[PDB]
């Protein structure tokens, strides 16, 4: 017949071909497709979705519901920091276990801006202002508000409005960044300090709670698929 | 804005701070077309003798409370006119609009989320087991989570960060979901559609959808306030319809 | 092209009343602030893409599904051939891959991948032809095989794959079988109108037995063989995303578990170090 | 038979040929190249349109 | 040659490929084709025929004609069922050896709607009425005929037409049942009650005969093959 | 769309005097009546087909018909090869799925799968080449070798093929080969004038036979091999569908039984439980 | 020779090739695509037509 | 999809063949035949073009 050659590469299983195969089953009647509500086009679209954050994870607080909650409090103040984290959205103790964080540990790189959204869930009569900071990595992370003032900051009004954005924007050397991170792929620190403090009326409770969430901008990327060192086995499971 | 009134049937509800309506998955409660049916027979639609509000029970938000939840459409068997179609009808698909409200003060705080877990799988307590009916869903009160682990051998893992499946409680905001936060928020009306893989489904043998309503950020107040700051579920069905009429069971 | 992502455009500095970062997470929403609207931004043009992180590309990878053991022995007609019902609950990789979302239909690739050796024991083989194999796909309610050198193995309306060992691996496509309109990883419910019996997927789960088999006698010695199952779902559409997984498998019929902390500890709440 | 489509490459003989050879639809190759998306459904899933601009409240 | 690269799934035996092989003797004529008549184009046009039904195959009815033949009789009457099954064609005692339970069971899934036919074999003299229900599988079968005329039902007059269709629909949540079938895909019940009973004349048979029939409709489906659990071997036949 | 089955139309209330439930079966008619004559039913667009129930997808399946075992051994010559008389009888799962009609017409692939292995013994092989198998098929009449090694296995007319252990299976197609026009499966006669003979489809069967062999000697030892015959009917055109069998087969060459119940038992004549 | 047909799909790039390579009809793939039915002559083998809603005697 | 090139030959049917048949543009053949150069970034790396026969200096 028609004269080929084999070449290398011949009789080999690659897990991630697309080829063609015969069917088993041939002229198969397969049911019709139903409108179901909530349909995935794109994984991009589950870590769009901000979630809660674990960021007081401070053993005896991770077997509780009080990883989530941030304590502030009353008199006076502004000498302490109110948290701080690594920026390492894969590779975190805070972090990686979130929607974002979840979907970041099957890919290898990553790319693009993370928001950090901040609620207030204190009374209606409380006041306060805060300082929220992001700094890139090139130097030592801020120990006060003088050495954190000078990064990229936002200042929030708690008000009739209690959320604020902080959006950290992606400022690296490379397109990419590793999501199991090292010294050379570091983003930096995000911070948070007492710009003038709670005031609270008489008969009110005098310390609150925020909230932290996180989740991506529209110009995230993720790039080389791996499997998560998430999950173990030792045998099969019956 | 924040006021707003949803009227189904002969019932109407009135909030005054509200945040806004959150609507499934983006599509709203409807019929189901001639495309997609499977079943012959023609289906009953009561309009407005089956889709209309029913108030659940109430429920006591402590200071040290952890979390409640609600399986769907269970909780609504004995509620009306919607609970005597399910045991007459085999066959059954709805819509629904859950409108949790709670209100406290301008000295109070807290915070609670309201999900909707579509296909809420949840894990026994004794691994190597199998939980039973009478502990997924009570008759109308609400089953709740522990704080601790939960030692029994036939009852639902109610732990309260895994959030009875196994799964992380931080991120169950993939689902409908709203706050309620005593600084801003009174009330959270979310409008579900109808989720499942088949077109209908018998409505005793398969929970659609479970409604969870946990506290992030928990309740304090001062001791000239007041110590009782309760919770009301209000759940109307939407677009309901039924199939395969035959003798009543159960009962 | 497609499908990029978007491009940050030139900020220069403001005094506005319209705030962007001020918003309320109470309406449940994602709010859709770009860094422009927080600080000062540059043109530049994303040339990234997300064509690496659809469904098609994440779920079109094969992982294994089973492990199965058979020989060709004497004795214990059990041992001399394997089953499974099938499932893709037994191995955890691509169990909670497909458990992050509710429903799922797609096609599959199929490929099976066998390996022998040569079992110990006195009067051992020395020369030996070539292994062949039969793997009958058996759908729900088929005669199955008591033994190896049965009746049910002629297949006449079963399909079945005969394979010599040496050559590449064997592998079909199969549609979207189900009885419903998607596969339903997640069922909360019961197999009995009474509320009584299954709770959970296990009783959703009918697809069906497979069963493989040496198709050769031998006549002097033993040699088992390993049979590796290999899963790939193509042509996907995916409905409702769930949460990923948190704490380890136990069973493969249930979704029972034992509570873990939601993440590993860390030593301060301001802990930037080191 | 000859369906001519683009191959994949970075923006800064592109074509590829494929044919069907068999009778079902399962045989084929798989939808690679398919990016559409529409995350407004779990971002934004509400009745009434949010301006970033205008307050929510 | 041409530089070829084989595929996995390649020297393979899949029985059910759609493959072209060289002709053992090749140019051969053939016998010219004559109409034979009575072709079978589907194999559905088996199953739409009708067939008796053993609905009375309590043994010691199974080794005789009277598994066929439903008993009537006189006085007074209806605080007694008829018969009574469940709706299982393929995996029941009563109708999966019928002309629809055979064909059934070569396939896994099944769709569509069911008739059954009932012939009054009694004499020319005889009245009488029955009712013919099907009952949808959400709650309990029923014990009389108060429970049973709730569900779609039909009420027979005997009289020059000696038959009746009782035509159950396809009511399920999913488009397909299993052959083989379980507690999900369970379908219900049919059942027959004594509407008013048999009035004969004197010098007439006091009892009669019904006689059962099933056939399919013109909206059922089969899908995915099997070999049937019907027919065994042990070694080869000589 | 082809072949797509039919929609039920909606329907309201009526009283007619076109009863459509009312027939009778004395004509020996089916009736045509959809569930819309009986009671109110709703407009679906039923997507349905019947394209897995057709005649072709219903038998282009392959299925064992033989089992044949020959040795390579010395002495006894009627254990170096094998024979089989063509026949569609031996295998009940093949047998059964043509018996539902009388005649048939079709075309063939037959695919044959050899498996050999190493007999046991003293003075055993150690080293050994691969296998080679000549599968020759003799029209009726032709020259039948009384051994391997025999003047009839030149096969200057007979079509032979030749087949080394390692490689895909062999496969070849075969036309429509009968004399009349049509297969028959049943045959209610004799094969003598005189209604002597015998009695049933063994008379109609004139296809010849089937013999297999090693073409090697080996020299050394002994080692047996087993073809499966492997029948696959395409191009089928069917008349006169029969009903399908109730007793178990006993013989390849009749249709002698004994005589079996009609179903299996069950408790009450109505025992709608549980 | 390229006899384009169409692909097996469920109604809610479908097209295939094929050739014959070999020069006997026998040789040729399953004709698995041809859905034509007539199941009049077993369901109304009548001399006469029957109506459903015409009674029948 | 036929993209007819011509093959190698020395200068005193020249021509070939060649389809993608993958989806990537990594899994194409080797751009053995673009043969460009330009040497004058390394061997004049100058900001003033400098004449051969005029003087350098
Ligand atoms: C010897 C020939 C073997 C033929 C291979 C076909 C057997 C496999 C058929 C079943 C595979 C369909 C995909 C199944 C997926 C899971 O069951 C769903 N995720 C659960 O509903
Ligand atoms: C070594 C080369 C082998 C060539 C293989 C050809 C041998 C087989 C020819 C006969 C097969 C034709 C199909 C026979 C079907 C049954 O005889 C009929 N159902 C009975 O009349
Ligand atoms: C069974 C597949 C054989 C290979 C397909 C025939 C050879 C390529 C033909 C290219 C033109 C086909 C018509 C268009 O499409
Ligand atoms: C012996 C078969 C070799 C393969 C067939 C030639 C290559 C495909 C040619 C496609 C156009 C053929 C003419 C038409 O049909
Ligand atoms: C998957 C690759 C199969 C081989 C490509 C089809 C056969 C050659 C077709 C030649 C014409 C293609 C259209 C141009 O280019």
């Amino acid at each position: 017949g028609l004269p080929t050659m084999l070449t290398p590469g011949s009789n080999q299983f690659l897990t991630s071909d697309d080829f063609q195969s015969p069917s088993a089953m041939p002229q198969f009647d397969v049911t019709p497709e139903m409108k179901i509500p909530g349909e995935v086009h794109n994984l991009m679209e589950i870590a769009e979705v901000d979630s809660v954050v674990p960021v007081n994870n401070t053993k005896e607080n991770i077997n509780s519901m009080e990883a989530y909650r941030i304590p502030v409090t009353g008199g006076d103040q502004l000498h302490t920091q109110v948290f701080g984290f690594q920026m390492q959205p894969g590779l975190n103790s805070v972090f990686k276990r979130t929607l974002l964080g979840e979907i970041l540990n099957y890919y290898a790189h990553w790319s693009g801006s993370v928001k950090l959204t901040f609620v207030f869930c204190g009374s209606a009569m409380a006041t306060g202002k805060f300082l929220l900071a992001y700094s890139p990595p090139g130097a030592s992370p801020p120990q006060n508000r003088k050495q954190a003032m000078l990064g990229t900051h936002v200042i929030w009004d708690v008000g009739l409005q209690s959320s604020c954005v902080l959006c950290i924007p992606w400022i690296s050397q490379t397109h990419y960044r590793l999501v199991q991170q090292d010294e050379y792929t570091s983003a930096g620190y995000v911070t948070c300090w007492y710009q003038t403090g709670l005031i609270v009326p008489p008969g009110a409770p005098p310390s609150c709670t925020i909230l932290c969430f996180a989740s991506a901008c529209n110009d995230f990327s993720v790039r080389m698929l791996r499997d998560t060192p998430f999950i173990e086995q030792t045998q099969l499971l019956q | 804005d924040r006021v707003r009134s949803i009227t189904l049937g002969n019932s109407t509800i009135t909030t005054q701070e509200c945040a806004n309506v959150v609507v499934g998955y983006g599509v709203w409660p409807s019929y189901l077309q001639d495309n997609e049916a499977t079943a012959e027979d023609q289906p009953t639609q009561p309009d407005v003798a089956t889709c209309r509000f029913y108030t659940l029970d109430s429920i006591q938000w402590q200071k040290e409370s952890d979390g409640w939840w609600w399986k769907f459409p269970e909780a609504l068997k004995n509620m009306g006119l919607f609970g005597q179609n399910m045991e007459y009808h085999y066959l059954g698909r709805s819509g629904y609009t859950i409108h949790v409200q709670c209100n406290a003060s301008k000295f109070h705080q807290g915070c609670l989320l309201v999900v909707c877990v579509p296909e809420a799988e949840m894990g026994c307590s004794d691994v190597e087991r199998e939980v039973v009916a009478a502990s997924l869903s009570s008759e109308d009160t609400a089953k709740s989570f522990s704080r601790t682990e939960s030692n029994g051998q036939h009852t639902v893992q109610t732990v309260v960060y895994n959030a009875g499946m196994g799964v992380g409680v931080g991120n169950l905001t993939i689902f409908p979901h709203q706050w309620i936060n005593l600084r801003t928020n009174n009330s959270a009306t979310i409008v579900m559609p109808y989720i499942n893989s088949v077109p209908m489904d018998n409505m005793f043998r398969h929970y659609n959808f479970t409604l969870m309503i946990i506290p992030f950020a928990k309740l304090e107040y001062t001791e000239q306030a007041s110590n009782y700051v309760p919770i009301t579920v209000t759940v109307a069905p939407m677009c309901a319809e039924y199939n395969g009429l035959r003798l009543a069971s159960h009962q | 092209a497609v499908a990029r992502v978007a491009d940050t455009m030139p900020t220069g500095p403001r005094n506005t009343e319209s705030v962007p970062a001020l918003t309320a997470v109470e309406t449940g929403h994602t709010s859709q602030v770009v860094p422009g609207d927080t600080m000062q931004t540059r043109h530049v043009k994303n040339y990234h893409s997300r064509t690496e992180s659809s469904i098609e590309n994440f779920l079109c990878r094969a992982a294994c599904v089973y492990i199965a053991t058979y020989k060709s022995a004497g004795g214990t007609p059990t041992e001399r051939y394997a089953s499974w019902r099938i499932n893709t609950r037994q191995m955890v990789q691509l169990r909670r891959k497909f458990e992050l979302f509710t429903y799922l239909r797609f096609d599959m690739e199929i490929t099976f991948v066998i390996t022998s050796t040569q079992d110990p024991g006195t009067q051992l083989a020395q020369d030996m032809p070539v292994l062949t194999h039969q793997i009958m796909y058996i759908p729900p309610g088929g005669p199955v095989p008591n033994s190896a050198t049965d009746f049910a193995w002629q297949s006449s309306t079963n399909p079945s794959i005969f394979w010599t060992e040496g050559c590449a691996p064997a592998r079909m496509s199969v549609p979207f079988i189900s009885i419903g309109n998607a596969y339903s990883n997640f069922y909360d419910g019961w197999s009995h109108f009474t509320q009584e019996g299954v709770y959970g997927f296990n009783s959703l789960n009918n697809m069906g037995h497979i069963y493989v088999r040496h198709v050769n006698e031998q006549s002097l010695g033993v040699s088992t063989s390993t049979l590796r199952v290999y899963f790939k779902p193509k042509h996907v559409r995916a409905w409702v995303p769930r949460p990923p997984r948190l704490s380890p498998y136990v069973k493969s019929s249930n979704v029972n578990f034992k509570p873990t902390a939601v993440t590993t500890e860390r030593k301060d709440i301001n802990d930037v170090g080191t | 038979g000859a369906q001519v489509s683009t191959q994949k490459t970075g923006a800064h003989t592109i074509h590829y040929t494929n044919i069907n050879y068999y009778k079902d639809a399962a045989s084929n190759s798989a939808n690679r190249q398919d990016f559409t998306q529409d995350p407004s459904k779990f971002t934004e899933p509400m009745k009434d349109v949010m301006i970033k601009s205008l307050p929510a409240l």
